[PDB]
């Protein structure tokens, strides 16, 4: 019958793309720098604190101006604080309470945020009075927003609880290209750096990688044994960490396409909530549901130092274009900054 | 269930398997390459004393 | 301290689901109620110029079916018809049917007016502003008062504290009336005093919580031939009626200093208690023990009939059982197991009025004092009546003390009217016997008993009040005084914050307002925030400051009514075994409250637990 055949050729297809990559395994990426000089001991300590928020914190995103930053709360607002001297430039209080996320959209005049609304909402920073208005209000989707990036000021890509992620014009609202492919809640994105890829993580335990102009998934990466609830890109644009509920980050190569690397002990059970790099890509920051921060040697996979500070879940964290510091905010209701 | 869900499924795995893939070993050198090529560029591997630093025990700012 | 002082608008908030969610917020139960009917007119007459007409004709309306007379009538008729009803026809602004507006046009140039003419104009009148021009009305701030005084009324918990007494006017065997102002609006009632112990001790505890049911039955309507209840309410030991004021004393006295009454003088009392039955009798209540000691007078000579214990309600299952006062009793009810309706009053109707012309019931002669004896006289016996009477006064007594309930006038399928229409009664008119417009006929001037919580309960559901009197009681002293002292102390605070931006507004804002939230016990802290729940925390603030701390819904697990100085409170339990407790205001805040937040974290919390990234993983 027409299915079984169909359900057969998908079957003996994973099992050819699965021998084409075993066919790269010469190596491990392990084997390949035991050779070169650890990183040593990591101690970072906090620079900053940002007290405002009256609940949980999150999720956060930096300005590219390695300065300013955006952070939404339970406690229905954005706030974009000045890191350098903790001053709250703008508190906006938001018109649904079920924020989840947020992002600073690279030019600095605007900001997006969406949660349980099922919208992407687009605020601007300077109006004509310099007040701050709603620009608009991306409805599309069907399902919590969970993840959004601006490429520009004109376009926005969001992930969301559909189990789809999704293109927008911003100028007219319009749900330009949507990405189906997932199957279970998608969770984090994050945009390649040339910004014509981007790539997904998800509750299917499964990463995606997507074509911004077709609108078309171009692989995808497995071997998380739980939800994927967050994903960055390595600067230079050719892999990308996860971290899972399962308890470890994995490295996976695009161009390999598989996993090079594990992250990982046997001390720590807890999940992981937030990833990003350091500046060359070496120190890969997880943020963990133990209230810790752990900083990873990415070449090695050691744990070469620990962020501890907050009291309750590190629900999130990113580091500056710049490379200076690192921020994490928690449901401790706080953001830190740290050197 | 349906048809031409099977269908597109299989269209995306054909798509997926005809990439061309790279040894795991160069790809791998590939980024440490990167790694050490811009170590000089990354305050928290290569510590940028004080004076650069905008947060240590600064308050000059615009 | 004694005077009303209505909340804060901030009390909008709070009623306003407190009401939809009683259906309470119609067009239909505003308009029916007196405090509402005056705010919803100053609304449309004062502030939105589109209605202001369509209520004037309904009142120009109203106001002609007062009318006494049909060349009073036909002379209104044609005003009122000139001036609301034709003017707009002309300019083509006269939005309702023209069935309605031919049923008037076809009876007036046919002269035929009857006080109903407009009734199918008030049905429509009624349809046009219910919903859109309601609406507008809502909106309008006519309705934060309306919430204001409502949340008054909704708050009335009474005691003898509230009430000056004065001089006792009333003695029984389980307590006394005395007379009284309320100082909260300034008027003077009647204050029945039940005592529970002389209750216990004498067995009585059913023919006084009758009594109560009976009154509510009744106080409705504004009768001027009864005595009836505003309120009620008790003490631990003593319960407490409200009772309509009657300074004159009853009958039973007054025929001792009178003597016997005329003929003409005993028409006006038997007219006004007919009518007075005709309430009750309409209400399916009788009273059953109708004697000159249950008939008070007032001041001015008006009277009224008074205590309802025997009265019982046959709308259900009609009695049978021998309870009245001998001498007054009609025959079917004498023995027992025979069962009677209304029926019964007009036995005792016509026994009382025999006794007002003639020194004694029709049945005690002999000056007996003994019982067994009437008993028998008034089964056994008819009756027989001196030839000083009247032809039409016996033809009256004849029929009302005919001992075949199927022969006696008042049982026979018309109940009052037929009494009314007796050629004893041909020279009244009865719309002024109502009006109360022909003068009367005379003017006037140890225990050793315990009390269990078993007992308490049985006088559980006893506190009451009839909103209607309320209202009125209301509405005919302070309401529209207040409303202006009102006016003015609001209007000084909004021209002053000019802190004018609204912190509810362009949110998902559930609900807010007051509430005082307690610190540290011991130093009887009770920090007065103003709280506003979202669906996810609740957020309070102090003063010149936007909120600064708050409790979400997921950290709470319980929310529990709890008294602390036997002062209702709400107590919400707190994840890390914390607790949080609020008082508010007022009883419909407090039910209010407790259900908004108790929906308000079950669905958060139920919510929560489907989101990965704000679910908690044990
Ligand atoms: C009309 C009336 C009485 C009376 O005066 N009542 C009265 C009521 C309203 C008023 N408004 N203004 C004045 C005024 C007066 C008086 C009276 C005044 C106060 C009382 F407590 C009782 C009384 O207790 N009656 C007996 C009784 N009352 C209530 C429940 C009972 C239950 C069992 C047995 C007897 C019961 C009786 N004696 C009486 O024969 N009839
Ligand atoms: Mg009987």
């Amino acid at each position: 019958s027409e299915l079984d055949q169909l359900r057969q050729e998908a079957e003996q297809l994973k099992n050819q793309i699965r021998d084409a990559r075993k066919a790269c395994a010469d190596a491990t990426l392990s084997q390949i720098t035991n050779n070169i000089d650890p990183v040593g001991r990591i101690q970072m300590r906090t620079r900053r604190t940002l007290r405002g928020h009256l609940a949980k914190i999150y999720a956060m995103h930096w300005g590219t101006d390695s300065r300013l930053l955006v952070s939404a709360s339970q406690d229905g607002k954005l706030i974009i604080w000045d890191s350098y001297t903790t001053n709250k430039v703008h508190a906006i209080p938001l018109r649904s309470s079920w924020v989840m996320t947020c992002a600073y959209a690279p030019s600095g005049n605007y900001v997006a945020c969406g949660g349980l609304d099922n919208i992407c909402s687009i605020y601007n920073l300077k109006t004509r009075e310099g007040n701050v208005r709603v620009s608009r209000e991306l409805a599309g989707h069907t399902g919590y927003l969970s993840c959004c990036r601006f490429l520009d000021d004109n376009q926005i890509v969001t992930s969301s609880g559909d189990t789809t992620c999704a293109l927008w014009d911003i100028e007219t609202g319009q749900q330009t290209t949507t990405f189906t492919g997932h199957t279970g809640d998608v969770m984090s994105l994050s945009l390649a750096p040339d910004t014509r890829l981007f790539v997904s993580g998800a509750c299917d335990a499964s990463a995606k990688l997507w074509d911004v102009r077709e609108g078309m998934c171009r692989q995808t990466f497995t071997g998380h044994e739980s939800d994927i609830n967050a994903i960055c890109f390595f600067p230079n644009g050719n892999a990308f960490a996860t971290g899972s509920d399962d308890a470890t980050c994995r490295l996976f190569d695009l161009r390999a396409d598989q996993e090079l690397m594990t992250y990982s002990h046997d001390n720590i059970i807890c999940g992981i909530t937030s990833v990003s790099f350091s500046k060359s890509g070496r120190l890969l920051l997880a943020g963990y549901d133990d209230f810790n921060c752990n900083v990873w040697d990415a070449l090695k996979a050691d744990r070469a130092g620990v962020l501890a500070g907050h009291d309750n879940r590190v629900s999130c964290l990113g580091v500056t274009d710049d490379g200076m510091a690192v921020a994490t905010g928690s449901w401790d209701s706080f953001l830190k900054i740290w050197n | 269930a349906s048809i031409a869900q099977a269908r597109k499924l299989v269209e995306q795995l054909k798509m997926e398997a005809n990439i061309d893939r790279i040894k795991v070993s160069k790809a791998a050198a590939d980024l440490m390459a990167y790694c050490e090529a811009h170590a000089k560029e990354d305050p928290l591997l290569t510590p940028v004393p004080a004076s650069e630093n905008p947060f240590r025990e600064k308050k000059f700012f615009s | 301290s004694k005077k009303i002082l209505l909340p804060e608008p901030s009390i909008r908030s709070v009623m306003q689901k407190y009401l939809e969610d009683r259906g309470e917020v119609t067009f239909e139960k505003i308009f029916s109620q007196k405090l509402g009917y005056l705010l919803f007119r100053d609304f449309c007459l004062n502030h939105l110029e589109e209605a202001r007409p369509l209520v004037e004709f309904y009142e120009e309306i109203k106001k002609y079916e007062k009318l006494e007379t049909e060349e009073e009538r036909v002379a209104r008729s044609r005003e009122i018809f000139d001036s609301y009803i034709m003017k707009e026809l002309l300019a083509c602004s006269h939005p309702f049917s023209k069935s309605a507006t031919e049923h008037v046009q076809g009876h007036l140039g046919k002269k035929q007016v009857p006080p109903d003419l407009f009734q199918p104009y008030i049905e429509e009148i009624c349809q046009n502003l219910r919903g859109d021009v309601f609406q507008k009305f809502i909106e309008s701030d006519k309705f934060t008062r309306f919430c204001q005084w409502k949340n008054v009324e909704l708050n009335i918990h009474l005691t003898m504290n509230d009430f000056s007494v004065h001089r006792i006017i009333g003695r029984g065997g389980f307590g006394e009336v005395y007379g009284c102002r309320k100082a909260d609006t300034g008027k003077m009632y009647a204050m029945k005093c039940l005592d529970k112990k002389r209750i216990k001790m004498k067995q009585g505890e059913t023919l006084a919580l009758n009594e109560r049911i009976m009154l509510s039955l009744v106080s409705t309507g504004d009768c001027p031939f009864i005595v009836c209840m505003s309120y009620a309410f008790h003490t631990p030991d003593k319960l407490s009626f409200i009772l309509d004021l009657m300074n004159g004393g009853d009958l039973h006295y007054h025929l001792s200093q009178h003597g016997v009454f005329s003929e003409a003088d005993m028409r006006f009392y038997a007219a006004e208690i007919i009518l007075g039955l005709e309430h009750m009798h309409n209400r399916f209540v009788v009273y059953r023990d109708l004697k000159p000691a249950n008939i008070l007078l007032d001041e001015h000579g008006h009277v009224r009939i008074s205590d309802l214990g025997l009265a019982c309600d046959f709308s259900k299952k009609k009695p049978h059982a021998s309870v009245g006062t001998h001498g007054y009793m009609a025959p079917e009810v004498l023995q027992k197991g025979v069962a009677y309706d209304s029926s019964a009053d007009w036995f005792s109707l016509g026994c009382m009025l025999f006794k007002l012309l003639r020194g004694h019931s029709p049945f005690r002669q002999h000056k007996t004092k003994d019982k067994h004896e009437i008993d028998r006289m008034t089964l056994t016996m008819a009756v027989e009546l001196p030839d000083s009477f009247s032809p039409e006064l016996r033809s009256l007594l004849e029929g009302l003390l005919q001992r075949d309930v199927n022969r006696r006038l008042g049982c026979l399928g018309r109940g009052a009217q037929e009494v009314k229409e007796s050629p004893f009664f041909r020279s009244l008119d009865w719309q002024m016997v109502f009006l109360q417009k022909y003068p009367p006929p005379l003017i006037p001037p140890t225990k050793g008993i315990k009390l269990l919580d078993s007992d308490q309960e049985l006088y559980r559901n006893f506190p009451l009040t009839i909103s209607e009197r309320w209202q009125q009681e209301v509405a005919e002293t302070v309401f529209d005084t207040i409303n202006a002292e009102t006016d003015r102390l609001e209007a000084r605070k909004k021209a002053k914050n000019k802190h004018e931006e609204d912190y509810a507004l362009g949110k998902d804002c559930i609900m807010h307002g007051y509430m005082s939230k307690m610190g540290n016990p011991f130093l009887t802290q009770w920090q007065r925030r103003y709280f506003y729940l979202f669906p996810n925390r609740l957020e309070w603030r102090g003063e010149g400051e936007a909120p600064q701390s708050l409790l979400t819904m997921e950290e709470i697990q319980s929310v529990e009514e709890t008294q602390i100085k036997e002062r209702k409170c709400l107590l919400l339990k707190i994840r890390g075994g914390k607790q949080f407790i609020l008082q508010c205001d007022s009883d419909p805040e407090l039910v209010q409250w407790k259900k908004e937040l108790r929906d308000a974290y079950r669905e958060a919390q139920q919510l929560v637990q489907r989101v990965p990234k704000m679910k908690n993983k044990p």
